[PDB]
RNA sequence: GAGGGAGCGCCAUUGCACUCCGGUGCGAAGAACUC
């Protein structure tokens, strides 16, 4: 409910947030919804995270549709707080985006190839 | 040269990255008064100068009597007053003194 | 105190972040000779203090005599010698255990 | 606002370390900074 276009099941969301806890020490990820909206229109994002419980929906409501337009994968996660501690900041985080395929590209390409089947 | 609230330092170590160089000038010159801006040269290969802009000329002349010849990064500063608005030109031109 | 390779500075301005401060103390202390290390922390119990590890104790005592009370970030440093050798001096005499 | 991308305050602390580690308000729903 209800800017979430598709549901995804808990433990796929959790390798997602732990995988993003591990990509900061090889690649580069952009935190917060302005740097991720900017990650995407620059045309750099390779997979983007959206929190389900952001509280004016409009802060992230444009993210799903500006991921479908230039074909960027995106995943929903329940609490912005867990995405916050996932990306490494000390507040909550509404949306993040990996931006470098430093060395773990197979393990996220799998994960995207699980996003498709819904 | 006649007094002026901006002092012009050269013989600064050229090899030192410039944010650090600005902050180290601040470290040693905040003692003398409010600094409006620290303006270092760029870079690396050409020599090293910087204008530190005090807000009051007495502070600038304080820097100058006191820190003259002081070994900043093991190189004694040659310090004098800035000439006729040299600092505002050096900030224009692009690239950085 | 007995001289020592390492100086203990305190009454440092505590509002200044760790790397900026290490590299400002190299800026003003490199003059007196090779610095093996500069150790600063901002734990509750180590706010406002730093250890500067010179390679030759003559550098330490020339440093402690010249920079005594020098207003670093508009605050006069207290320099004395370290009470015990730093680990790395210890290993250079070894002594380290 | 456009950029930017993680700090900015307050209280306490004068403290001799080398495994790291006070409290607390605000801050990715955008700190500092630049225009």
């Amino acid at each position: 409910a209800s800017y979430v276009k598709f549901e995804v099941p808990e433990d796929m969301q959790n390798e997602a947030l732990s995988l993003l806890e591990k990509v900061r020490e090889s690649g580069k990820v952009k935190k917060g919804t302005n740097e991720t909206t900017k990650a995407v229109e620059r045309g750099l994002a390779k997979l983007v995270y959206i929190a389900e419980d952001v509280d004016p929906p409009e802060i992230v409501a444009h993210l799903p549709l500006l991921c479908e337009e230039k074909n960027v994968p995106y995943i929903y996660v329940k609490s912005k707080n867990d995405l916050g501690r996932a990306v490494g900041i000390e507040v909550p985080c509404a949306s993040a985006a990996i931006i470098n395929e430093g060395e773990l590209r197979k393990e996220l390409g799998s994960l995207v190839e699980k996003i498709k089947g819904l | 040269t006649r007094p002026n609230h901006t002092i012009y330092i050269n013989n600064l170590n050229e090899k030192i990255k410039k944010d650090e160089l600005k902050k180290s000038l601040h470290a040693i010159f905040s003692r003398f008064g409010q600094i409006l801006d620290i303006l270092v040269s760029r870079s690396l290969k050409m020599r090293g100068q910087a204008f530190v802009i005090f807000k009051e000329v007495s502070s600038a002349t304080n820097a100058l009597r006191s820190m003259q010849g002081f070994p900043f990064y093991d190189k004694p500063m040659r310090i004098q007053y800035a000439k006729t608005d040299s600092d505002i030109i050096a900030k224009m031109k692009g690239t950085f003194v």
